[PDB]
């Protein structure tokens, strides 16, 4: 499938989002609902998804829908 | 995909629950009940091999009064010192017990003589006791009969004013502990049955899946208690209060488990809007061999305990590994048949929400920092041995039986005038080629007598040289009978009868063994009867052989079960080091288990842990301990795909709440086996249920998760993972 269809997959599973409701715009702490540790399962779940890893340092940078689009269409390559 | 065996039992739901419906009624039809089967079916109490198995036998059969090491006692207690009334009840009794040659072997009647009344008249002078030689092994069938035989005797018989009479000894301690575990067998089961239904009922809210649940497990506890019954009436094994007591325990605690996995996946199953019929088939691809493996771990952990040396272990693996297989069977047959035909009317659909937040977040933080959650584990679960340097274990079956029972009845009797070492006597016999009735040798008997009585922690000795017991003529009437009481007719062979000073049950006491040993050699090496035999046998001699054989065949059951659970563990699930994982980290919490035994029984309540509870309970411990990992493991390779750390995750959120009230459920099951008579047993069940509250709180959620996400892909090694 498409890589922002399965990233979007990804984060509305772990935030209980449907997929037309998760938005690239959206932040995840702000707006779906999410905390200082689901962002780490979001992480660690995309690092397995896509077979990529998401340094530490990095891993603050993703605090959007699209960040994440932006990092993973810039690593997978 | 439907496998082919779930099709069977999905489309033979209805028959299966009748088959199985009409195997119970047969059963427990024309099948002695197993509480039944034990009594008559019992097993001796030591090993064939035993030196003091062995010697008992010799001394009776040299000094020709019996074959078996089994031996009860008399007491006679009054409330004023024993007159000559006491005397005309006591001879008539004598008589009675010598005319019933097929139970009282032979009767060691002393007090009716003077030259030796005083040995055995307390020093009260109230009471007095008479040794009886009984026919069978202890613990035998015929043992039993014979103690209640000899029991009825002196009940029926008329005592004088305020005289009373009590009956002990090892064999009627064993006869009335086997009644005793029997007798509370329907107060365990109610007990067990009461708190589960409640404990099921908060977890479910709904009746009719308890009520279900429940009686599924009742068809497999009156299956595997009938199919061990029908071994057992037909003499293919030997039985114990002990093995009844365990299996029937297991039975409702590994088969409700097996009921809670089923309707917990299948519930699960439910949640995700996965209709009746692929709800079922996900049941079965998901615990169809998780629940096999788990029996097949338990059935072949407790049959190791047949390599054991002590017949309390040895007779407890076939009953329980059979009952196992058998409670197993129905759980894989009966369960899915019944969870079927159930949901053809919805009664087992889900009440509540089944959330899942609570223990992802918890695998989120075990999975991303695992070397953390894993040092922290292991110190808390090492930590218990701690209590190893103080533990101390216990041989006295008197203070891990009811106060009331008539053996204890008769012992506190005999405690209330005797120092408590009289009623369990040791006896050392020596066998040469002479005639040793010569003065010349009598001697060697002054010079060994007063040996032996060299020994720290002996109080008595009791020979031809000592009548009384203490330092004070082949012709004299009187001399006669003492003459052919202590020395065999032949002449070859004397014995000396020696009592401690406190218990010989007591460690203190087993060490006495070893001394009264090499000091009986010393007195006789440079003497004419320097090349004769020695024997020993009684309580003490027992227990020292007992202390020896209890030490390795409790290696031998842990170490043949790790082998044994790592071989199944491997077969299911094919990876090596998963499978080392499994039953390693569940040997690293025995000492968690083994530190909070032994704090709760030892010290909090002061009561030392008997030496049957730790062969007992580690072998359970393992087996269904790693068990509740294989349902943990066998979930991560289903998960595994969307990621190895991001399967460990789901997996936890999915089998969390699963194993955590399977994992009560077995945890109090095995702690309401406390409600018994046989503290013995209630000790096996309070060990092995704190040991599962560990491991499913600890070993199961932090330790093993936090070990799949530190190797990676190894864990899976020779899979091949991604
Ligand atoms: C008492 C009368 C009973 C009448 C009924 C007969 C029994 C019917 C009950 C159950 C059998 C059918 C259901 C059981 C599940 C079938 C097998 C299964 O599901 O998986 C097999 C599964 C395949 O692996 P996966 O691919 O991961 O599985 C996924 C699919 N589930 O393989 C296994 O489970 C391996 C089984 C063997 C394990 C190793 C055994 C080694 C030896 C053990 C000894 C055990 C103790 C012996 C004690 C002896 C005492 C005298």
């Amino acid at each position: 499938s498409t890589i922002e269809e399965r990233v979007k997959k990804i984060i509305g599973e772990q935030l209980g989002v449907k997929q037309e409701e998760v938005t690239n715009n959206a932040s995840f702490v702000e707006d779906l609902g999410a905390d200082s540790l689901d962002t780490v399962e979001l992480v660690m779940a995309l690092e397995e998804e896509f077979d990529t890893e998401i340094p530490d340092e990095e891993a603050e940078k993703i605090t959007t829908v699209q960040a994440a689009i932006d990092y993973i269409n810039g690593h997978q390559a | 995909e439907k496998p082919f065996i779930a099709r069977m039992i999905h489309a033979f739901a209805v028959p299966i629950i009748l088959g199985w419906l009409a195997v119970c009624v047969v059963v427990t039809v024309f099948v002695p009940s197993l509480e039944a089967v034990g009594q008559e079916r019992s097993v001796s109490l030591s090993p064939k091999d035993a030196p003091s198995f062995e010697a008992m036998g010799r001394i009776g059969m040299v000094f020709k009064e019996g074959d078996s090491d089994s031996f009860a006692m008399v007491i006679i207690e009054g409330n004023q010192p024993l007159g000559d009334a006491a005397h005309k009840y006591y001879d008539g009794l004598v008589a009675q017990l010598r005319a019933d040659k097929k139970h009282v072997q032979s009767v060691q009647d002393l007090w009716g003589d003077p030259l030796t009344a005083a040995g055995v008249q307390s020093n009260d002078g109230k009471a007095a006791y008479v040794q009886l030689s009984l026919a069978g092994n202890q613990g035998t069938p015929l043992a039993n009969e014979s103690v209640e035989a000899v029991r009825s005797i002196v009940e029926s018989t008329p005592a004088p004013p305020g005289i009373k009479a009590y009956v002990t000894g090892p064999s009627a301690l064993a006869a009335d502990m086997h009644h005793s575990g029997d007798r509370s067998m329907a107060r365990i089961t109610m007990v067990t049955v009461a708190v589960i239904f409640i404990m099921l009922l908060l977890v479910y809210r709904s009746i009719i899946t308890v009520v279900l649940l429940l009686i599924t497990v009742g068809v497999e506890l009156t299956a595997a208690r009938g199919v061990v019954a029908v071994l057992g009436h037909s003499g293919a094994i030997g039985l114990t209060t002990f093995a009844v007591s365990l299996l029937t325990s297991l039975a409702i605690a590994a088969g409700t488990d097996y009921g809670i996995f089923i309707i917990g996946r299948y519930q699960e199953a439910r949640q995700a809007g996965e209709d009746k019929e692929a709800a079922y088939y996900t049941m079965y691809r998901g615990t169809a061999h998780v629940i096999l493996g788990s029996g097949l771990t338990i059935a072949g952990a407790t049959f190791c305990l047949s390599f054991a040396r002590m017949p309390y272990f040895q007779t407890l693996g076939i009953p329980c590994a059979v009952g196992m297989l058998v409670a197993v069977a129905v759980a894989l047959t009966l369960g899915p048949a019944v969870l079927h035909v159930g949901s053809r009317f919805g009664l087992f659909d889900p009440k509540r929400l089944l959330k899942v937040r609570g223990w992802r977040r918890v695998g989120t933080v075990v999975v991303r920092w695992p070397l953390p959650v894993l040092v922290a584990t292991c110190a808390i679960a090492l930590v218990g041995l701690l209590a190893l340097p103080g533990y101390k274990t216990s041989y006295n079956d008197r203070d891990y039986l009811p106060d009331f029972i008539p053996a204890n009845q008769g012992y506190a009797a005999a405690d209330r005038h005797f120092s408590q070492a009289r009623m369990k006597p040791e006896i050392l016999m020596i066998e040469s080629d002479h005639d040793m009735r010569n003065p010349a040798d009598f001697l060697v008997l002054d010079k060994l007598a007063k040996g032996i009585f060299r020994v720290p922690g002996i109080s008595r000795v009791q020979a031809i040289t000592r009548p009384e017991g203490t330092t004070m003529v082949f012709k004299n009437k009187d001399f006669q009978r003492a003459m052919k009481s202590f020395l065999s007719s032949d002449g070859h062979a004397a014995r000396f009868i020696i009592l401690h000073r406190g218990d010989p049950q007591s460690p203190e006491g087993i060490k006495s063994i070893d001394a009264i040993r090499t000091a009986a050699e010393e007195s006789l090496k440079g003497t004419p009867l320097e090349d004769a035999k020695i024997y020993l046998a009684g309580t003490a001699a027992v227990f020292h052989d007992i202390s020896e054989g209890a030490q390795w065949d409790l290696l031998i059951a842990a170490i043949s079960s790790l082998c044994l659970i790592f071989i199944i563990m491997l077969i299911i699930t094919r990876a090596f080091i998963a499978a080392a994982v499994i039953v390693g980290t569940v040997a690293l919490s025995l000492g968690a288990s083994f530190g909070l035994s032994v704090l709760l029984w030892q010290h909090i309540l002061a009561i030392h842990l008997h030496w049957l509870v730790l062969a007992m309970s580690v072998i359970v411990l393992l087996a269904v301990g790693s068990d509740y990992n294989l349902l943990l493991v066998s979930r991560f390779k289903q998960e595994i795909g969307a990621g190895l750390k991001t399967g460990i995750i789901r997996s936890m959120g999915g089998t969390g709440k699963v194993v955590t009230n399977a994992g009560l459920v077995f945890a109090v099951t095995m702690a309401s086996m406390a409600v018994s008579d046989l503290r013995v047993i209630g000790q096996v069940g309070t060990t092995i249920g704190l040991g599962l509250l560990f491991d499913t709180l600890i070993v199961r959620s932090f330790m093993t998760p936090s070990i799949a996400a530190l190797l990676g892909r190894w864990f899976w090694w020779p899979l091949r993972v991604r």
